[PDB]
This record gives C-alpha cells, structure tokens and sequence, in this order.
RNA sequence: GGGACGGGUGAAACAGGAUGAUCCCGCCGAGACCGCCGGCCGCGCAGGCGCCUGCCAAGACCGCCUCUGUCAAUCAAGGGCGAAGGCCGGGGGCUAGAAGGCGAUCAGACACCACCGUAUUCCCGGCCGUAAACGGUGCCGCCCCGCGGCCGGCGCGCGCGU
C-alpha cells in the first residue's frame, strides 16, 4: 500500500502575476508551476481574488477577480473577471425593522460581454418620525425598483470594460444610485453587491493590450 | 532546494500564500495554497498527531500540526499568508470548532505575517432537507 | 387548565406559518414558536485580537465580525439555560 | 495539485482510501427549495399564502347632497372547497426517508444512537373526504370603565413635521 515518492518541489519554478493599469499596485504576487515535460499553457486561465484595498493602497470591503489570458516575457497578463464584496459587510447591512430591495439586471457591453449586475438597497427612518419601524407602502417600493432600473440602464447602457472597471473602482454608479433613490425616500445603503461575466468572446487580445 | 525552485526574493514585498482552516467538530485541516487555489504547498491534519479519535479536533493536535506545516512552508520559501476560516456549513452547525483559534495563535506565535481574514463557510440562499426527521435526535 | 393566553406562541391573524429546524437537534418547529437570538462576535477571540493586529501587515485594518441568528426549540433552550422556568407572576414579564 | 489517513460518536464499530482518498481549485448534469429582511405586520370563506419579469380576472376597506326601493337573517334536503398521509394512470429520480439490512447499548433491544436504502416526498388528470381541521368558545343584531400599541383610508390645526 504505502510508498514513498520524491519531493515534487525540486522541479518547480515561479512566475509573476500582473494587474491591469487601472490600479496603482500592479504586482499581485507569484505562482508555482512544474517545468515542461507546458507551463505557459498550464498557468493560463487561472483566477486570482485580489482585495481592492491592496490594489489601491473605503476599499477594504471589496475584492476583484482577475484571470490570466496571455503569458509573455515571463509574466502573466490578466483582465477583469468579476467583482464582489466581503461577507462581513453583507451580514452587517441587514437590520431588524427595515425592508430591503434586491434587484438584478443583465447588461451587454460593446466588446461582446454580457454582464449580470446585482444591486441591493435598504430603507431608513425619517429624522422626526413617531414610529420606530421603517416599513413603506408598495408604490414607493415599485418606484424605487423602477428608478434603480432606469439609473442602471442610463449609467451602464453603453460602456466598455475599461470605463466600467474605473467606475466600479471609484464608486460612481453607487453615487448616482444613492442620489436618485434619495429623491424617493430615505435610503440607508445603496451599492452593487457583485458583477458576473456570463459570456465573453473567445479571442480577447486587443482588449488585453489596451488594459495593460 | 535550488534558488530557482523557490519564489524570487525581493525586499519590496514578501511572498503571499493563502491558508485554509477547516474547523470541524470531528477533525481540523490546515491547508496552504498559492493565491489561486490550484497549487498546494503544504497540507496537514489534526488526525496525524493523536491516537484517540475523540481528540482529533482538539487544540493541541491543531497546534502540533500547525508547527509541522510552519516548518514545511518555511522550508519551501513562504513568509506571509491570508486566512480563510470555515466550518462544516451546508445546512449544518455553522459554528467554528475548537482548533481554529489554536491554529491561528500558533501561526501568529510562529513568526508569520498575517494579511486578510474572512469567513468562507458555505451557506445556501436556500437549502435541501437535513437529516434527523421532524422529531430530531431524540437520544 | 390554560397556562398562557398566547398558547405558547405568537400567532395572530393567521392559520399556518412556515417551519424551521432547530440548530441543535434538527427538530421541526413553527417559526412563531421557536426561540431566536441574534449574536455579533469577532472571528478571532479578543484574547489574541491584539496579537493578530500586531502581526498584521495592513495599515488601518479592522477585525471582521460574525453575524448569526440562532434558533432553538423549547426543550433545548431549557436544557442549555437559554430560558428559565419562572414563577406564575414572573411569567407575565416581557422585559429582558 | 499533494501525499496518508478520512468518516462518525458520550466512546466506538460497520461503509471509504497508493485503482491516490479526505483537502484546494475550475468546469459540467439533474432535480428540489425561495434564506438573514420575516414581525402581539398583512391577505384569504376555511384548508393555507414568501425568487425575477409579464399577462389575466377578483376582493374587502375608506370618501360621496350617485342609483333601486325590503330586494333581508338562519337553515334539514341538495351542491362546492377541503392539511398530511393513502389509491388509480402517466412523467421525473436530488435531498430526506416508512419497510428492509447492518454496527453499537442492554440480561434481553427485532427501539432510542451510527451507516445504507425501497415506496413516498415533485408535476399532470382523477379518487378518498378525514386532523388537538383549537380561540377546545355557532351566525345576525343592541348597550357597555379606563389606558395603550400596530395596519389601511379620510378630514382638521399649525411653527409643515411622514
Ligand atoms: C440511545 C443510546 C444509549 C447508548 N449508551 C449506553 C452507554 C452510555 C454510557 C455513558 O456514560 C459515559 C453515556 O454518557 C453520555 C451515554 C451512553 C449511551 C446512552 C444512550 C441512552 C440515551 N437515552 C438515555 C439518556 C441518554 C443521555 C445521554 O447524554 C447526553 C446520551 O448521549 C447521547 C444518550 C442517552
Ligand atoms: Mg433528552
Ligand atoms: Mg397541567
Ligand atoms: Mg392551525
Ligand atoms: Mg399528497
Ligand atoms: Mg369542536
Ligand atoms: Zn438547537
């Protein structure tokens, strides 16, 4: 049954991993891999979860997903793949006594991507309100959902991957969402929960060149 | 180990790995993996250090296993790690065991730099039916 | 005779409610009859929080919390001292 | 990828592992279900009711110097709906799990604990017509101490606050 084998780490070597130019700190780290027996084809399409705070040393509760698409000059080149918040923040948002709206929409880019965007929101209590609960009537909720859809469509209807990445990094969409929703009523929190890529074109080389 | 078999050294920054802690109620796992969860640098379990099945998830076994893992990974050239602590989850206890904190303190007192810490326990948006029946473990 | 006016549950203006499972024994209980508590705790015990912060490389880091809602059945809450058997007059008290 | 245990219990033992398990990661397939918000909130004749989008018909409440003019209440017979389990004929097959098997405990254990697992649990058409189907309080109508909380609608007052 039992048998001994040689130490595998006597035939490994490391590669560097780099991030798109939207961020200040572009060295994610290094990855091990086994020598050809091909490494340049085996370290491809690997996904890395990087915190936004480390990418731009308000940011510690958001992380990005980056995928390698090309190996060149002994380095791995990555682009956008996803976006998410941390679990503790999500758990902290919820509160007893208020209702929440959780919307999602599918948005197509100009580079051939189809994205699914999830938006969450919460209601708050007025400064001078007799009651202690923050529940609202149905028409207000419908108006909030309609406003969310309208703002999302108008702010991301015709966007590209670099512009979307910059907007996500600097929270502009959150800014318009909260600005618009506050015109309907009190809105404690309004952000984007996460972004998913559903389908992308098979060949993305000019896109990669532009990002890096 | 030849230098090309190790991460490139740079005073600019130190190599970062990821440690996965499984703090179960019957065993504990300490798993070190690179930034992408595909390359395994060192793996140890609490059942490799005890002779009684009931002490596999105890803190002492976790500490010894963490010491062994420390030795291995330092030999392989790693200095800092992120933490991903988890429980059974999946319609289960959803509470950490008693070996997780022991492993964390062993890592801290073992001369390792710590990065981020997060929960990774699997939780459903909604679940299947669990075992026990509608009367539960009657005992 | 009747022991409580609420019949041991908070059920008003309805006939049926969705069920939940006890987190200790996995018994099936009505949602309105189950004992619920919300807890907020640090991932790391406060004893080693200072040590972790000392070890941490990040600047301005904050220890994450854990948010869990625990639900227990009548039998398990009494066994684990989550609730207590009170006197006839104390049973009417609704304040913690 | 990596290399020796893993599972489970009060403690153990049956099933899993060099045919590389447990663990990490990515993809694929199917079928259930609708969480934290979620409540001395609400809806419905009752049984019951919680993903996104769209369509369809309906209902109680309030407001009114709108219409008719007793057209009403309760009811054997009769008709309709009716949790879960169960049955007939077709689909589907993931969790759980009657029956059955097996490991423990015991004086015994064919039970409580552990593991595997058929019918069933899901959909369509149709039977059955029972529950601590409980507010253990039949339906319509009048008078009736005081204090207070919440939901829906309407009106008054001001220093305009939900
Ligand atoms: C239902 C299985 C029974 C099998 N055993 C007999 C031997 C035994 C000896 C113990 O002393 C250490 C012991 O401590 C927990 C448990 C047992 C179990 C007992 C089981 C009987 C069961 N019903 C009666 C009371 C009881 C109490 C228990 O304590 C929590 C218990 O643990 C699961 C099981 C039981
Ligand atoms: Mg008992
Ligand atoms: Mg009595
Ligand atoms: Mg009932
Ligand atoms: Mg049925
Ligand atoms: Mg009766
Ligand atoms: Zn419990």
């Amino acid at each position: 049954t039992q048998r001994k084998n040689p130490d595998p780490y006597l035939k490994k070597e490391w590669y560097p991993v780099i991030a798109p130019a939207h961020f200040k700190s572009r060295h994610i780290g290094q990855t091990p891999v086994t020598k050809t027996a091909v490494a340049t084809d085996v370290i491809n399409h690997r996904v890395y979860e990087v915190n936004l705070g480390d990418l731009n040393p308000l940011n510690g509760n958001t992380k990005f997903y980056l995928q390698t698409q090309l190996v060149s000059d002994g380095k791995c080149l990555t682009n956008f793949h996803g976006m998410d918040i941390t679990r503790h923040k999500y758990g902290s948002l919820f509160r007893k006594g208020c209702d929440c709206i959780d919307v999602f929409m599918d948005i197509p880019t100009t580079d051939g991507y189809l994205l699914r965007v999830f938006v969450i929101a919460f209601t708050d209590r007025f400064r001078f309100q007799r009651r202690k609960n923050c529940h609202v009537k149905g028409r207000v909720i419908r108006m909030m959902r309609a406003g969310i859809y309208e703002t999302l469509h108008n702010e991301l209807g015709k966007v590209s991957i670099p512009v979307l990445v910059t907007k996500l990094s600097n929270f502009e969409v959150n800014a318009k969402l909260t600005e618009a929703l506050q015109k309907i009523t009190m809105c404690r929190d309004v952000m984007i929960r996460r972004v998913k890529v559903v389908k992308r074109p098979r060949n993305t080389m000019e896109l990669l060149s532009t990002m890096h | 180990y030849a230098p090309e078999n190790l991460p490139a050294k740079n005073n600019n920054s130190e190599a970062f790995a990821v440690c996965h802690i499984y703090a179960g109620k019957n065993d504990t796992f300490i798993h070190v993996t690179d930034l992408s969860g595909r390359e395994t640098i060192g793996r140890v379990s609490g059942g490799m250090k005890v002779k009684r099945h009931c002490d596999e998830p105890s803190a002492y076994a976790a500490m010894q296993a963490t010491q062994d893992l420390i030795e291995i990974i330092t030999d392989r050239g790693i200095t800092a790690v992120h933490i991903k602590i988890r429980a059974d989850g999946g319609t289960g206890k959803r509470v950490y065991g008693q070996g997780g904190s022991a492993a964390i303190r062993a890592l801290v007192r073992g001369g390792i730099k710590i990065g981020r810490i997060e929960d990774s326990t699997p939780i459903p948006t909604d679940r299947t039916r669990h075992k026990g029946g509608r009367r539960g473990r009657r005992l | 005779p009747v022991k409580r006016r609420n019949n041991g549950r908070s059920k008003y203006n309805c006939g049926h409610t969705n069920i939940v499972r006890c987190q200790n024994c996995h018994r099936c209980v009505p949602k309105d009859k189950v004992i619920k508590r919300f807890t907020i705790r640090n991932i790391v015990d406060n004893t080693i929080a200072d040590d972790v912060l000392n070890a941490c490389v990040i600047q301005g880091f904050a220890i994450p919390k854990l948010y869990n809602k625990v639900q227990y059945c009548v039998s398990c809450s009494i066994h684990n001292h989550i609730v207590r058997v009170r006197s006839r007059e104390d049973r009417k008290i609704r304040t913690p």
